[PDB]
């Protein structure tokens, strides 16, 4: 037989390499005829000033439409005649494009791929039109109210600083990005030491490290004299934002308290604490008998339809909470038991509920990386963050490490008598005002 | 064994007699106080025995209003007092101490 | 969480062209869990 | 050198009572064990119609060995997981969790599946869940269209939507469940696939466990193919609209025929915000047709029929011009217009996204589970690939003439004062 | 004459009825089924619709 | 009161085959009222 932690030895090497340009390539090879490759570029809307805000989003919309070599959509037929998947998406730390293909067509794959990061034609007349798509996209994202009350948090919570930024940009900044906004955002942001090359799948090491200098030596590795980007770090601020319509049928509510960002070792015994508090979905089938305490109250006194707790990670900073969706009468008893669940924590948390902390995040982390694609973005994304790929067998060693005062510890650090950062959408009128929230941070009795 | 089993079956009988709740035709598990193990297990009832009960309640608050008791025909005979809310309402509190022992851990 | 998957609260609006591919069904299926 | 160790081939095995154990051990640090039931709405008929929706609903309902709240305590404990998927075919119950405590998870899969008490009290509470789960499904409306298509299109059997019909909601019994369990949840209908699981282990549970007899036959009555169409005016922004015929049974070479003539015709989309430049529907549609839109190739296989089409979704005024301009592109190709570098290409695509279905160990775990009911074996992917190549082009143009020819089914929903009926097209 | 001549608007029966065919089934567990069966028969003022009448 | 006619609260059961004649139908009309 074999047991849980031999089976974390079992796991191959992530093996790294590093061109002469700077280009990080990294794999994870596997028994598979199929794979998952692409370049995660550290750029995104943190990184854009108030001018060149919506300028990474815009240069999604223009990635696959046509490139110097490949004009117009002869790209996106050489994809789709090999039956292989292109895609990509951008946050406003990372940027990433990645095909899912044949481990055979791994060889065209990275050379698309290369063809797409450094000869993209951003043609006059495409610009044009993919002016109108991104409009009519901000109109449907404001029907969607998770995305627009997630944008709230960020806008309130970073206010004044390059995190408060959207994704996507304002409406009016789409209407007069000029080419050379574009070119001047590629040509300042996409070089070989912020990208790397991830795979994920059927393939030897070698052959991505090959393909690596025949694609992707034609790079620029110098940095300009003085033009090196750096993150400056962003201003948490304790704060509230409430856009009241009652039009609307149910109030959407997102709270949260700073969090330390990617490389903090406090992550862990965070993401323990948040999984005692989980989830919950009017569709789940526990009801009652759910073992976190906010569940199972929701779900028999029907507080909400919905909740998620959430450890929203950057550099150096990150969004710590949970937002939910309930009726208009609701607002005030989830946010009540909301609370009193992170003062329980902070104050009495017990060892048998943080072992089942501890076990939904092994299964969600073995669970999650489960396929080409997902291990193929937890490489890429892993060498931006922590510079390295971290094993599974040192996540179950942190999480080990956690028991009841190291989850108690933790969470006084970052909920206890601290300013959360309060976003409201929707029938708001029971929102609790923010004072009386800020007071639920505390227990007169501790 | 019916020299000693009778005995004690002979005093309950009589206690049974002696309680009287059986004069206004009520049975045993309709004078139960209603604590919240007995009112689950109540409510999982089935249609008949629920309407059955609500009957003979009412009809025994009707007697004791009027300070009467049944006729002696229609007392509860000690032989016939069916205990149609025990199962139930073991199985709630079965179910109340597996909670509590999880509590535990 | 209650799935529905048949491709091979106000949800939110598909209004351009480039919003509307992978939308057209292509067997439904339906789970439930915890 | 982080090659990887040699990867073990799956284990399988039929026992004379019918059921089908398959194991594979992967060495991953997570186990996953499916019971995989012929089970689905098909085997309802019009006097417990919605019985199998209430029975999805209630895996986390007492049994005989674990009480409701144990259920859920004990595998969140460990931080497991437990799900029922359903299709018109088969009920799929799956358990995930770490290697070291399948022993109590499978403990739980077979107290929900062969030992349900179905308390009167516990599934009167469950009555208003089918319809906060109904209305959470039907709020896509794609959920409508495919359960009416169905609907017009048998006479029963496969005509049974996979949610409760609203007049039963409330009416389901528990003997409803007890007898559905007792003549559908038996050895010869069933499969106990497990990964990371040793098959040793599973045999001895399906032989402990699994030995159920009685019941029904396999399969129950024959899904009879009608032809008709339901329309539904609800004034949606968008018309969506399904257009099929009687295709072919799965497991069938003319399936792979339909298959493949799916990705010709463009099934779904392979690059993110792109034209479909090798989609042969979204092309013929964008010819004369500015507005927006979204045309697909459907293909639903089943045990004993199948449906073949295309599902269009456009504004009400154009909604005709769409679903005119997707059947003369159906019709070209049954009329032998078919190049051989398209149905190349269309192999490419069906051939990887095989492949690419059954990367992940919850897709893998369905494809065993399905082709353990459905074929009663393990059909690996190097002879799937050989299948899909022996398909000719001859084939693809036949199936092509087989849906223009065919008696034809339709459903539709939203302003239809501009979508045709079936005489119309 | 005073207060009914209203002009303007649609002429008159609007658009002419198409006759299709086809069946509409509606599954609700009653205790008894409900059936109508139909065909075309005729126009109101016709000759032939009072043959139907009688029939 | 409102109307309801095509022959040319529980509402009440029909068992026998007495009280089902007059109740098959035989063109619908609605009409309203104060
Ligand atoms: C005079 C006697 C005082 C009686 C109160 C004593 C405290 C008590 O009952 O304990 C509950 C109260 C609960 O405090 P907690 O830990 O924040 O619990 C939050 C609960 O979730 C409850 O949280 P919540 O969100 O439901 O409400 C927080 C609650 C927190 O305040 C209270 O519950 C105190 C109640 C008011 C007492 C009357 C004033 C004197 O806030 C109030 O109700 C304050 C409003 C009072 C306005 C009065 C002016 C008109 O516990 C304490 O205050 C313990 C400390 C006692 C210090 C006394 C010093 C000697
Ligand atoms: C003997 C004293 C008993 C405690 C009474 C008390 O302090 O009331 C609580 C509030 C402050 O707690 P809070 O409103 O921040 O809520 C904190 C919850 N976490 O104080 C007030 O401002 C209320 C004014 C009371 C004056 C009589």
């Amino acid at each position: 037989t074999a047991t849980y932690a031999q089976a974390l030895q079992s796991v191959p090497e992530t093996q790294v390499s590093q061109l002469d340009n700077g280009l990080r390539v990294a794999s994870e090879q596997s028994s598979q005829p199929t794979c998952t490759v692409g370049v995660w570029i550290d750029a995104g809307s943190r990184y854009e000033s108030e001018k060149n805000n919506g300028a990474g989003y815009f240069v999604e919309h223009l990635a696959f439409k046509g490139t110097k070599n490949r004009p117009g959509n002869a790209l996106e037929k050489e994809v789709e005649s090999m039956g292989a998947h292109l895609n990509a998406y951008s946050t406003r730390e990372h940027t990433a494009y990645y095909i899912k293909a044949l481990s055979k067509d791994l060889p065209k794959a990275v050379e698309l791929l290369a063809d797409i990061v450094q000869n993209c034609s951003l043609e006059d007349s495409q610009i044009e039109k993919e002016r109108d798509v991104i409009l009519q996209e901000l109109q449907e994202n404001d029907t969607s109210m998770r995305d627009v009350v997630f944008n709230y948090l960020h806008a309130t919570a970073f206010q004044g600083t390059p995190l408060a930024q959207s994704v996507e940009g304002p409406s009016e900044n789409v209407r007069k990005l000029s080419r050379a906004d574009l070119t001047e955002y590629l040509s300042r942001h996409y070089k070989a030491p912020r990208m790397v090359l991830a795979a994920a799948g059927g393939l030897e090491h070698r052959q991505l490290l090959d393909l690596a200098q025949k694609h992707f030596s034609g790079l620029s590795g110098t940095y300009d004299e003085d033009a090196v980007p750096t993150l400056s770090p962003c201003r948490f601020t304790g704060s509230q934002i409430c856009h009241r319509e009652d039009g609307l049928p149910l109030a959407h509510v997102a709270i949260a308290v700073e969090g330390p960002g990617w490389a903090h070792p406090d992550n862990v015994a965070l993401q323990v604490a948040n999984a005692i508090i989980g989830h919950y979905d009017c569709t789940y089938g526990g009801g009652a008998h759910l073992s976190s305490p906010l569940a199972s109250i929701a779900a028999t006194n029907k507080l909400c339809q919905s909740f998620q707790t959430f450890n929203i990670c950057y550099a150096d900073t990150g969004l710590l909470g949970a937002h939910f969706v309930c009726d208009h009468m609701s607002i005030d008893d989830m946010m009540f038991v909301l609370q009193g669940q992170w003062m329980r924590l902070c104050t009495s948390a017990t060892e048998s509920e943080v072992l089942r902390g501890k076990n939904l995040l092994r299964n969600a982390l073995v669970s999650h990386l489960d396929g080409t694609t997902p291990v193929c973005e937890d490489i890429g994304r892993s060498l931006l963050t922590y510079g390295r790929r971290i094993p599974l067998a040192e996540w179950e060693s942190r999480i080990a490490e956690v028991d009841a005062r190291v989850v108690r510890e933790v969470c006084s650090k970052y909920f206890y008598d601290q300013c959360p950062a309060v976003a409201g959408f929707g029938p708001i009128e029971q929102l609790p005002d923010y004072n009386r929230i800020r007071s639920g941070m505390f227990w007169l009795r501790f | 064994v019916s020299a000693s089993s009778r005995w004690l079956e002979g005093i309950r009988k009589w206690y049974y007699n002696a309680a009287g709740f059986n004069k206004l035709g009520l049975m045993r598990d309709d004078t139960i106080h209603e604590n919240d193990d007995v009112k689950e297990a109540i409510r999982r009832l089935p249609e008949n025995l629920y309407n059955d009960r609500v009957f003979r309640i009412k009809r025994a608050l009707d007697l004791s209003m009027r300070q009467q008791i049944l006729p002696k025909e229609q007392w509860t005979k000690y032989e016939e007092d069916k205990s149609y809310l025990e199962p139930y309402l073991k199985e709630v509190i079965r179910e109340r101490k597996e909670r509590e022992e999880w509590a535990k851990k | 969480r209650g799935v529905a998957g048949a491709l091979r609260d106000l949800k939110r609006s598909v209004l351009c062209r480039e919003s509307l591919r992978g939308q057209a069904a292509g067997p439904l299926v339906a789970s439930v869990s915890l | 050198a982080g090659v990887p160790p040699h990867p073990q081939d799956l284990e399988f095995t039929r026992l004379p009572n019918g059921l089908v154990i398959a194991s594979l051990e992967n060495y991953a640090p997570a186990s996953r064990i499916g019971l995989f039931i012929k089970a689905g709405s098909r085997y309802e008929n019009s006097n417990n119609l919605g019985t199998s929706h209430l029975l999805r609903l209630a895996s986390s309902l007492t049994t005989k060995g674990a009480s409701s709240f144990k259920i859920t305590r004990g595998i969140e404990a460990v931080g497991g997981k437990l799900s029922v998927t359903s299709t018109r075919e088969n009920m799929a119950y799956t358990v995930e969790c770490l290697r070291d405590d399948v022993d109590i998870l499978m403990e739980f899969l077979l107290n929900v599946t062969t030992a349900p008490e179905f308390r009167r009290w516990e599934v009167a509470a469950l009555q208003p869940q089918l319809r906060i789960d109904k209305a959470v499904a039907l709020q896509n409306p794609q959920a409508h269209v495919i359960e009416n298509l169905h609907a017009a299109a048998y006479r029963n059997a496969l005509a049974n939507s996979l949610y409760c019909p609203d007049y039963r909601i409330g009416k389901v019994t528990p003997v409803e469940l007890h007898d559905y369990v007792q003549n559908h949840f038996t050895s010869a209908r069933m499969a106990l696939i497990g990964l990371g699981v040793s098959h040793p282990v599973l045999k001895q549970v399906a032989e402990q466990f699994l030995n159920i007899r009685g019941g029904l036959g396999l399969s129950g009555a024959k899904a009879k193919y009608h032809g008709g169409e339901i329309r539904e005016q609800n004034g949606d922004s968008l018309v969506h609209a399904a257009l099929v015929a009687e295709s072919a049974a799965i497991g069938s070479a003319e399936a792979n025929a339909f298959s493949v003539l799916q990705h010709v015709l463009g099934a779904g989309p392979h690059v993110k915000r792109g034209s479909n430049a090798t989609s042969s529907l979204y092309q013929a549609v964008a010819k004369g047709v500015h507005q927006p839109f979204d045309v697909s190739a459907f293909n639903a296989s089943y045990s004993d029929s199948g449906l073949f089409g295309f599902y269009t979704i456009s504004q009400a005024a154009s909604a005709g011009d769409v679903i005119k301009a997707a059947y003369n592109q159906v019709k070209t190709i049954a009329q032998g217009n078919l190049s051989n570098p398209d149905v190349q290409a269309a192999k490419n695509k069906l051939k990887a996204g095989y492949l690419m279905s059954v990367e992940s160990s919850e897709g893998f775990l369905d494809e065993v589970g399905s082709q353990a009911l459905a074929a009663g074996s393990y059909t690996p992917p190097s002879t799937v690939l050989q299948q899909i190549d022996a398909v000719a082009d001859a084939d693809v143009i036949n199936a092509a003439k087989k849906f223009v020819s065919g008696r034809k089914s339709m459903a539709a929903s939203g302003n239809l004062g501009h979508t045709p009926f079936i005489d119309e097209l």
